[PDB]
């Protein structure tokens, strides 16, 4: 893998 | 600080505390941008994805910038301007964050890169609207981008913000 924005 | 901005911090915090008591992936799997063709019409997960957070310090931080950023916008610009620039940078940076690296992101951080841009480039063109971003707030904000060149960042939910709230801030200077 999950990516943050 | 007006209606949006206090109404999409109290959002990410219901949404927070349910990813707490669910688990992450429960509530992934119905707020996600949609993972396969045939939910295209769950129209929800083009702007849900905004809301959900993977730490409490990332929530921290992005809820910060929007206080800052949103409340400035709502408060001089008014409520109608704030839910436009979210509703317009979280379905763009949504879709281009997709197409780097997949469905699975979340995170209101697109939406901020938006307003980073929005407020700089506003307060730059148009000074008499009565926001503006600090030279050093804008530091931060090309570290913090940079950095995520090289922690797994959105890295195209970032740039697409970025570039969301500097074009309409480019389109709302000629109009002032
Ligand atoms: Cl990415």
């Amino acid at each position: 893998k999950v990516r943050m924005a | 600080a007006g209606p949006v901005t206090w109404v999409m911090m109290i959002a990410c915090v219901v949404v927070f505390i349910a990813m707490q008591i669910l688990g992450d992936q429960e509530v992934m799997l119905w707020l996600a941008w949609p993972f396969d063709p045939t939910l295209k019409f769950e129209f929800w997960r083009y702007f849900t994805h905004a809301l959900m957070h993977f730490s409490l310090m990332h929530i921290l931080f992005n809820l910060l910038w929007w206080w800052y950023l949103g409340g400035a916008v709502e408060k001089r610009l008014g409520s109608g301007k704030l839910i436009v620039i979210t509703l317009i940078s979280a379905l763009l940076s949504g879709y281009v964050q997709q197409k780097f690296s997949g469905p699975w992101f979340g995170g209101l951080s697109g939406v901020v890169f938006a307003l980073m841009g929005y407020v700089w480039l506003r307060g730059e063109r148009d000074p008499q609207s009565g926001i503006y971003l600090q030279r050093g707030l804008i530091i931060f904000a090309l570290i913090w981008i940079v950095a995520g060149w090289f922690m797994s960042m959105a890295n195209g939910a970032h740039i697409a913000g970025l570039a969301v709230g500097l074009a309409m801030a480019f389109v709302d200077s000629l109009n002032a």
